[PDB]
């Protein structure tokens, strides 16, 4: 009998992993604060990583990588990409971004803004805090005079980032989307991309000039269900899955999902996680980590993928819970703690070793 | 970029300092107070012991 | 030349002291009787080894050592063992009944009745010193004597020798070899009361040494003898600079200058490599790069913790054997590209390096193989606060129900001392948080 | 901390006490004349804990034998190891106590208690460092119960900084001499709660059930019951008597086992369970020892440990075996049954090992548990007590010796408080 503890009651994913583990009959759940666990499904804040791996006679595993928040806070994601030589200042798949406080980059942000003031070509940006995420605290603007004043009107740290003026638009609709990819990093630092992603679709035709239509410009699920009158028209829940998006790309643009988009996604995922591997790996450590991430991508008119955000505590889409959570158990949990006694994996392994 | 500094050698060994980057930015109580704490604790012991011996006398 | 007095308190302190003096004698070519043939100044001298050994008219080399235990059985093995001749009877001080794993019993009850004797025996050695420099105190956190008596002793040493430096070697409690459930209480009580009296303290977690002995020495169930011989190798690395010629860490004050910029944050992490089994038939000797790289693996640390998730205030590399600066600098350059070595913004990112050409000496018949080069890294990293967080959480669990508290109150200690001591540790954990972490 | 002074009081006290000295004398190589004819040097390195050394290098138990009747002590002189004991340590009256606590504690026993204390003092004065005392007695009679607790009170007055330890045999209607046992036991429990540091609860109910259900003895005698007691007593004193990595004493045992001063009643266990003249041909494996020692069927107190939580546990493995395998098994028990160990005392199970096994066994394990399920023992006695006390039945045997009903009411209350107190830490 293996043992686990549950310290995040609000996690839909790990609620289902808890159910699946109990239902095997070889995993018992203990109380939150019983230290004699094999598996910790941990809290989001102040997870006490320093107490893990000091219980003799127990291999201990946790569902978070200590240090993975360098990837998963917007401000720190930008610092990571700018300062790491693996992902240069010239990194071609991240939008040009600058960190800004009420350390700071305001005068270097304006120095690239003045190339656009002497430019005839595109000055729309976006401003965001790393976790003011209720659908709010997002300003689009053609100039900094509205941004810098708006950033000080809110309390916390913010990032100013290029707004992708010409995104790819699904027809019928002339409408926006982002892509959510679920990536599981195991204890051996295998990077596993889940084969099913999902497009979080806008249901309102795109653009005006007076941007303020958090519905056509912002594709968050909460924003579509409240402000969008057209929520649920083309696909239910404003969620287009891969079979349909592949089919559209074949019919409308004569390419596949794989070629036009997924290669770039796999490249980005792999480059991000291999960058931070030396800082977070648990390879020779006294406890072990796995983690599920949610990578969020934009696609432009040119079929170029851009990385928007990395979520360290993602929710799944409702159809997919069953399959993804069963995959977390097989790959991330039963790999360390094996059960007793034709498989095709739901993940694609990201490895690539080119010689030069 | 590694500057090697204050190299000192001798027959049994050598020592030195290596800098890779410069700095990025810029009540002991008396004998009496100790005695008046050990003695205080001893009084609490004697008190507890006398209380026990009062109880046993009852 | 400035002398250092070593003080070994409780079972842990005494047995580790034995191991260290055994080792020191083998390193300096001093026999069990105390004779040192290679010493040609008979009857005295101001050589570097005389920091740790005094000399008699008959050419006997006598440790500047005091052994203190509240029960006699462990020090009786010193009195009757291989190095019985080495020590003078007045150096070996014993009571009749121990502290029963109770800090309050070691500090208040039994401590009060022997403290004036021990200071008098310490004063006898201090009177033989031309320039007393200070003290090295060896003890457990978990024992009643190790914790209780040591904290009292340290308070007094500050009164009687206020200008002298005091260093600790402290064994941090591990359940896998501990005999007591109240070690978290004891550990926190002694840390609270000792903190202002110690200039620099090297913690050794018995968990780390136990597991090093498992993985690297192929020992199924490590005894204290196994643990202590490994610890003494490390203690020897740390002290080599005081007993040998050199220009790094030549005096107790320098440990503080080099490792402790913030006085309360005075717990450097030791990491040691290589640890290689004597029974291993074919061993490929490890290079400067491989052993220096080994100093950044948690599996080789004296406390299991993760330096990648904290910040450094200082780092010292102490090499023994076949090492030259060129190899060290080439190793360090390679290591800085591959690993996460973040210093605090108000210190230089750098390493003070000390090399002694004599390779490590091993005890004949022991578990450690001879090696051509070894290193001990001393780094003051905020990651060591993980150990404090583990210990404090255990303390919080027990103290929330007042479990075992009556045993301490019954020795004359007040309940408030628990919360006062625990508050100091909350402040200590927060100090480490401030220094080592960003929002 | 070396010398322990042993006291045995009453019929039960002296029968188990005699068997204890028989068993450990054989384990330490000592014969009925007190001459050492052993081979190992471990059998003498801490022989002074229980024995005084006399002229001719004879070993003499630091043992005082007390009773109000001469009968059982004359049987002890006649018994196999009867000549070992110091003759001056036989302290006995003539009246007997008639299974009456009041006679033992207030009338007949007061008359004899001072002469017992003289012998205690004589033994204590000779001690280089006295740890404290161990008493064997029943709680259901009059002498062991009533006088034994009077003695405990007096000894605490004169040696208030020494450890008091008891092996206290609890009465049961399955092995019952008289109906007043629940009265004598309840009156004794009050005393033990105030005046002992650690008490081994040896439940005659459990010893019977083990003899009947497990050892297949249809008609258990006191000898069958005492075979279980003497094996348990040997076991629990192992680390006091033998050198190992844990050289324990009565205080360290107390400090580490007792988190709250009143909750000092332990549940002992033993594995493998044997009957006298056993066919133990198959030595147990370390997993078997470990599984059995924690089994409720191996508990010497008739309580279900799954009805409470372990505050602390001490475990003694005896024989030649893998210390690694012992650690693994001991860790497996805790990790696989973790709800039954209070989380608010971290690492509350400690284990010792001794190379020398008891007689007749290659391997054995002894369990010492401080569990909150011991309240079951105390509730049982309390229910038996109340059934009689609500009608004042049989009280005249006690009022005749000067006792008042109020003293019964206080004893009932204190024992029910003890039960509530265990219950307080079972829920937490
Ligand atoms: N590394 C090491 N640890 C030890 C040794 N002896 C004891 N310990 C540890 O020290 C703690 C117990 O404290 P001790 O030093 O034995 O106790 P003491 O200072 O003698 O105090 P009392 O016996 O309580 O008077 C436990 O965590 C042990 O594992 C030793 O020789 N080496
Ligand atoms: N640089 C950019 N250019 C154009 N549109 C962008 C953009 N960055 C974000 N968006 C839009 O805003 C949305 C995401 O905003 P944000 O990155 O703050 O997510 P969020 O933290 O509010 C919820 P979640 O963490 O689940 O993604 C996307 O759906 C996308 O349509
Ligand atoms: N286990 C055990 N119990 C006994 C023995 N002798 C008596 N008893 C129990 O002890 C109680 C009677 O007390 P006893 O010791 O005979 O009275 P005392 O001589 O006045 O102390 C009853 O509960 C008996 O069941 C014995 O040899 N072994
Ligand atoms: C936390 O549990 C304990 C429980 C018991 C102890 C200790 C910690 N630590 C000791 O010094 C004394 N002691 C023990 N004392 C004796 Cl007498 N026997 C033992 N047998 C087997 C095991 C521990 C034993
Ligand atoms: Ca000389
Ligand atoms: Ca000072
Ligand atoms: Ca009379
Ligand atoms: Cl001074
Ligand atoms: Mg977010
Ligand atoms: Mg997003
Ligand atoms: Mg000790
Ligand atoms: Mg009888």
């Amino acid at each position: 009998m293996y043992t686990f503890v549950v310290r995040d009651e609000n996690s839909s994913v790990y609620a289902e992993v808890s159910r699946l583990l109990l239902a095997t009959g070889q995993w018992k759940r203990l109380r939150k604060d019983n230290p004699r666990f094999n598996l910790m499904l941990g809290e989001r804040n102040r997870l006490p990583f320093g107490r893990l791996g000091h219980e003799p006679g127990l291999v201990q595993l946790v569902n978070y990588y200590r240090g993975a928040d360098k990837l998963c806070r917007k401000a720190s994601l930008v610092k990571l990409i700018k300062t790491s030589p693996e992902l240069s200042e010239s990194c071609t798949w991240f939008p040009e971004s600058y960190v800004i406080y009420p350390t700071d980059e305001r005068e270097v942000f304006l120095a690239a803004y003045n190339r656009r003031r002497e430019g005839r070509e595109g000055n729309v940006w976006i401003a965001k805090s790393s976790a003011g995420a209720k659908g709010e605290g997002i300003l689009i603007s053609s100039e900094a005079s509205e941004l810098l004043d708006f950033i000080d009107e809110q309390g916390q740290v913010h990032v100013i980032q290029k707004y992708l003026e010409k995104p790819l638009l699904l027809e019928p609709g002339h409408r926006k989307f982002d892509i959510r990819s679920w990536v599981l990093v195991d204890h051996l630092y295998n990077i596993y991309l889940y084969r099913e992603g999902v497009l979080r679709t806008s249901s309102e035709p795109y653009n005006s000039a007076n941007f303020q239509d958090k519905t056509c410009h912002l594709t968050n699920h909460c924003i579509q269900k409240e402000y969008s009158k057209n929520y649920g028209r083309y696909e239910e829940g404003n969620e287009m899955f891969f079979e349909e998006f592949n089919q559209y790309l074949m019919d409308a643009l004569n390419t596949t999902l794989e070629n036009s988009i997924l290669l770039q996604i796999k490249h980005i995922i792999r480059s991000c996680l291999m960058c931070i591997e030396p800082a977070i790996s648990t390879k020779h450590l006294h406890y072990q980590s796995f983690q599920l991430f949610g990578f969020d991508f934009m696609v432009d008119e040119e079929l170029k993928v851009w990385l928007i955000e990395v979520n360290g505590a993602p929710a799944c889409a409702q159809k997919l819970y069953a399959e993804l959570c069963q995959g977390i158990v097989d790959v991330a949990i039963s790999s360390v703690f094996p059960l007793a006694d034709q498989p095709t994996s739901i993940f694609i392994k990201l490895h690539h070793h080119h010689h030069h | 970029d590694m500057e090697v500094i204050e190299l000192n050698k001798c027959t049994s060994g050598q020592s030195f300092e290596v800098i890779l980057k410069p700095p990025s930015f810029d009540r002991d109580p008396s004998l009496e107070e100790i005695q008046k704490k050990l003695e205080a604790a001893e009084e609490r012991r004697k008190y507890q012991e006398a209380e026990l011996l009062k109880h046993l006398a009852e | 030349m400035r002398e250092c007095i070593s003080i070994h308190v409780g079972q842990a302190g005494v047995q580790i002291g034995n191991a260290c003096w055994e080792l020191y004698c083998l390193e300096h070519g001093i026999q069990p009787d105390g004779q040192m043939p290679s010493d040609k100044t008979i009857g005295g001298g101001d050589d570097s080894f005389n920091t740790f050994f005094s000399e008699t008219g008959a050419g006997k080399h006598v440790p500047r050592a005091v052994f203190v235990d509240l029960e006699p059985t462990v020090i009786d093995e010193v009195r009757t063992g291989t190095y019985r001749q080495l020590f003078h009877p007045e150096q070996l001080i014993t009571g009749k009944e121990d502290a029963a794993n109770n800090y309050a019993r070691g500090h208040y009850t039994i401590g009060k009745e022997i403290i004036d004797l021990v200071l008098d025996r310490i004063r006898k050695l201090a009177d033989q010193c031309t320039g007393l420099q200070g003290f090295l105190v060896f003890h457990s956190f978990g024992g009643g004597t190790g914790s209780g008596f040591t904290s009292l002793l340290m308070e007094r040493l500050s009164v009687d020798y206020g200008k002298k430096s005091k260093l600790e070697f402290s064994i941090y409690p591990a359940p896998q070899v501990s005999t007591a459930v109240v070690e978290p209480y004891n550990s926190i009580l002694t840390t609270h009361t000792t903190l202002e009296h110690s200039d620099c303290a090297f913690m050794v977690d018995n968990e780390a040494i136990y597991d090093i002995c498992r993985r690297n020495l192929d020992i199924e169930r490590p005894t204290y003898t196994n643990l202590n011989r490994l610890i003494s190798q490390i203690v020897s690395s740390i002290t080599a600079s005081l007993r040998f010629d050199g220009a790094l860490n030549v005096d107790l004050t320098e440990f503080q200058t080099n490792l402790v910029p913030y006085p309360r944050i005075h717990f450097p992490l030791a990491t040691y490599a290589p640890v290689i089994s004597a029974e291993k038939a074919y061993h490929e000797q490890l290079s400067v790069a491989e052993i220096t790289n080994a100093c950044f693996e948690p599996a080789n640390q004296m406390v299991k913790c993760d330096p990648r998730h904290g910040k450094y205030m200082a780092c010292c590399l102490l090499y023994r054997g076949d090492v030259v600066p060129k190899d060290v600098n080439a190793a360090i350059a390679t290591i800085k590209t591959k690993r996460s070595i973040q210093f605090v913004d108000w210190c230089p990112t750098g390493f003070k390096v000390g090399i002694n050409y004599q390779p490590p000496t091993v005890v004949p018949g022991g578990d450690l193989a001879k090696v051509q080069r070894a290193v001990c890294m001393l780094s003051n990293t905020t990651a060591i606060a993980e150990a404090w967080a583990r210990l404090d959480h255990k303390f919080d669990l027990m103290y929330a129900k007042r479990a075992f508290v009556h045993w301490y109150v019954g020795e004359g200690m007040e309940e408030g001392e628990f919360s006062e001591a625990r508050e100091d540790m909350a402040a200590l954990e927060k100090d480490y948080e401030e220094v080592g972490v960003d929002s | 901390m070396r010398e322990i002074v042993h006291i045995q009081a009453g019929q039960c006290g002296n029968q188990i006490g005699a068997k204890f000295w028989e068993v450990i004398s054989d384990e330490h190589g000592i014969d009925p004349t007190g001459s050492y004819h052993g081979d190992s040097d471990l059998q003498l390195e801490r022989i002074n804990v229980y024995y005084n050394e006399a002229t001719g290098n004879k070993y003499v138990p630091r043992a005082i034998l007390v009773d109000l009747e001469p009968g059982t002590m004359d049987s002890v002189r006649s018994g196999p190891f009867g000549q070992i004991f110091r003759p001056d340590n036989f302290v006995f009256g003539q009246s007997g106590a008639g299974n009456n606590w009041a006679k033992g504690h207030y009338t007949e026993g007061a008359e004899l208690v001072d002469s017992v204390l003289d012998v205690v003092r004589k033994e204590s004065e000779s001690c280089d460092c006295l740890q404290g005392f161990q008493l064997t007695h029943s709680l259901g009679g009059g002498t062991g119960s009533g006088m034994g607790t009077l003695l405990i009170s007096k000894i605490r007055e004169e040696y208030p900084d020494r450890i008091m330890n008891t092996f206290s045999v609890m009465p049961s209607p399955k092995v019952s001499d008289t109906v007043v046992e629940p009265y004598n036991a309840t009156l004794s429990v009050h005393q033990l709660v105030e005046n002992t540091d650690e008490t081994y609860c040896i439940d005659n109910e459990a010893l019977y059930d083990i003899c009947f259900r497990t050892l297949k003895l249809t008609t258990p005698t006191y000898g069958d019951l005492n075979h279980l007691v003497s094996a348990t007593m040997s076991g629990v004193t192992t680390c006091l008597r033998f050198p190992g990595q844990l050289n324990a004493d009565l205080r360290k045992l107390a400090v580490n086992m007792v988190p709250f001063p009143r909750l000092h009643f332990f549940m002992p266990g033993f594995a493998p369970l044997t009957s006298r003249g056993s066919q133990q041909y198959r030595a147990l494996t370390v997993p078997e020892l470990t599984q059995q020692m924690f089994d409720s069927k191996n508990m010497m107190a008739a309580c279900d440990p799954r009805h409470g939580r372990y505050l602390t546990v001490a475990a003694i493995f005896r024989g030649r075996m893998s210390m690694k395998e012992v650690d693994e098994q001991m860790l497996n028990v805790q990790n696989k049954n973790s709800s039954y160990f209070v989380e608010w005392i971290p690492n509350n199970v400690k284990t010792a090992v001794c190379d020398i096994p008891p007689r007749g066994l290659k391997m054995s394990a002894t369990f010492i548990g401080n569990s909150t399920a011991i309240q079951e023992l105390f509730k049982r006695i309390s229910e038996q007590f109340t059934a009689m006390f609500r009608r004042k039945a049989f009280l005249h045997w006690y009022t005749g010796e000067g006792m008042d009903e109020m003293e019964f009411t206080e004893a009932e209350s204190n024992m029910n408080d003890l039960v509530s107190e265990y219950q307080q830490y079972q829920d937490a």
